[PDB]
């Protein structure tokens, strides 16, 4: 079930999480800046939650896929956000590869090493 | 003097066997200590569980550049979890000793903040990557999150990453596969290797394929201009091939069979074809076969029914030609 | 509502905005809970509640106020949405979908999908 929730909240329609059908040109564009900056803002959270969940249940293949589905033009995630939530995210990318390395599993694509 | 000198280690190595069939780690590392070495040192720490002699030794020998044998046991005896766990401090070490190891190197890289060399390695991985496409669009993301990550210019990181849109939209092509006509064939998703774009088109020209519309030729069009697989392979014969089967999947020449030559072309997938073509801007005499050539192959005697649709589809042809040009 | 917003000194802490106050949840965030109340007994206010609930919890969410925007989106139902999309399809006729209103209810649907 959490594991559904997750992708879902992820590959959400539209793209990424929370993304503005139609702009405010014509109304208040401060609603779709504050959409702008939840989104950029608790992305990360939740890729982190993700990490810690595939740590737990054991799936490095999905902690890797998801610095892929984060390099993704659908989420819109173009590391224009907090330097501390990048280098949170690389630490978790690096923990995740260690742990596939420590069952001799090289962390190069999804199995073993080319 | 070489000669003595190199005598003279033999010996030692020979000498040196008792007390490491006995044991005695320890002592045998206090007595290795007062002469010159380095991997034997590195060996018997490794093979053991003492932490604290390395680590002396490491402290003591820091001068001599104790990290490449530490790095070179790590890599070889199988022990890559440590070498990634390492601590950060000799990450200069480190990278010069993987710079020969990609697929560790990238990730060393990535965690030493080397973005930019982290996103070559990940670049040269992607390009050097012939099969599994799986791993080769996850080396892609890899790259492209690298790209992103970097510091070089906007210019540059804008082009890297519409390179990898580019290489992405490419791979699309085979991600836009029937999952009908994958169970069929037996190989599903995320264990095909990197399919060629003439096996592509050879897909889609079967009649394997569960999918009869113009995205099937949009695709083969995208990928004749793509690389990959049509390099010294001429593109007007698969062009030609593209043309014919187009003709033959048309609802009209085996499907309807009226007497109107106006509607009856209109009804079929060329004329959908050729208006796709010259919506978007692709020039229909350039890159298609000409009339002439379609009237002259032997494809035309053998799926037409009447002279109707032979001169209905001519002048449709040379209409849209003189409208595109 | 304005004249609810203008008594207090103004709940700001964003990057694109001015800052204003931002020391955690004291009573000016219960008492822009609490004035949604009328919104909320309002039959014919049910959009502008909505509206308003959602313009109070990104702004609590971007001030790291959690606790008051998972608040005011449990004590509403989850069925104005549904009730949106029933009104605006027995009109028979749509006003070329509402860039505030479909982004409202699109806030609605990630903040339930968040939760």
């Amino acid at each position: 079930d959490v594991k559904e929730k997750i992708y879902n909240v992820l590959l959400f329609v539209d793209g990424g999480w929370m993304v503005d059908v139609r702009e405010d040109t014509e109304e208040d564009p401060e609603r779709s800046h504050q959409m702008v900056l939840l989104r950029r803002l608790c992305l990360p959270m939740m890729c982190f939650l993700l990490h810690t969940v595939l740590h737990n249940t054991k799936q490095y293949k999905d902690c890797l896929r998801l610095a892929d589905i984060v390099s993704s033009e659908n989420q819109k995630l173009y590391t224009v956000f907090s330097k501390t939530e990048m280098r949170n995210l690389l630490q978790k990318l690096r923990e995740s590869s260690l742990m596939l390395l420590d069952l001799q599993l090289d962390p190069l694509g999804y199995e073993i090493q080319s | 003097y070489n000669i003595l000198e190199m005598e003279y280690a033999q010996k030692r190595s020979e000498l040196l066997s008792p007390l490491l069939i006995l044991g005695q780690y320890a002592w045998a590392s206090n007595l290795a200590e007062k002469y010159c070495d380095f991997d034997i040192l590195v060996q018997i720490c490794e093979m053991t569980d003492n932490q604290s002699r390395l680590q002396r030794y490491m402290t003591l020998f820091a001068e001599q550049n104790f990290s490449d044998f530490l790095f070179r046991w790590y890599l070889e005896k199988g022990k890559r979890g440590k070498l990634l766990s390492q601590p950060a401090s000799q990450h200069g070490q480190l990278a010069a000793f993987l710079q020969a190891h990609d697929h560790l190197s990238w990730l060393h890289e990535l965690n030493s903040q080397e973005f930019e060399k982290a996103h070559r390695t990940l670049q040269t991985l992607a390009n050097m990557e012939t099969r599994y496409f799986c791993k080769k669009k996850t080396l892609l993301g890899l790259s492209k999150l690298a790209a992103l990550a970097s510091d070089f210019q906007e210019d540059v990181l804008q082009e890297k990453v519409e390179e990898i849109a580019e290489q992405e939209h490419f791979l699309l092509h085979q991600e836009t596969l029937p999952k009908k006509l994958l169970e069929e064939k037996q190989l599903d998703l995320n264990a095909m290797p990197v399919l060629a774009p003439f096996q592509l088109i050879q897909l889609y020209v079967c009649e394997e394929n569960k999918r009869a519309n113009e995205n099937d030729f949009m695709k083969a069009l995208d990928l004749l201009e793509y690389i990959g697989d049509d390099s010294e392979v001429d593109v007007e014969e698969l062009k030609l091939e593209i043309l014919c089967k187009a003709i033959k999947r048309d609802e009209w020449s085996a499907t309807d069979g009226k007497d109107d030559p106006i509607e009856a072309t209109k009804d079929s997938i060329f004329v959908k074809v050729l208006q796709n073509l010259l919506n978007k801007g692709i020039e229909l005499k350039g890159y298609l076969p000409k009339a002439e050539t379609l009237l002259q192959s032997e494809e035309l005697n053998s799926l037409k029914t009447n002279s109707y649709f032979e001169f209905s589809l001519k002048a449709n042809y040379e209409c849209y030609m003189k409208m595109q040009s | 509502v304005e004249n609810t917003r203008k008594k207090d000194a103004g709940e700001f802490a964003h990057h694109d905005f001015a800052p204003a106050l931002d020391s955690g949840t004291s009573e000016e965030d219960r008492a822009k809970i609490d004035v949604i109340d009328w919104l909320v007994f309002d039959p014919a206010q049910r959009a502008e509640a909505l509206k308003q609930s959602n313009a109070i919890m990104r702004k609590f969410l971007a001030s790291k106020k959690h606790e008051a925007a998972k608040e005011v989106f449990a004590k509403i139902p989850q069925d104005s949405i549904a009730e949106i999309y029933s009104q605006w399809e027995e009109q028979a006729m749509d006003s070329a979908l509402p860039a505030e209103d479909d982004n409202a209810i699109r806030e609605h649907l990630c903040i339930r999908a968040y939760l």
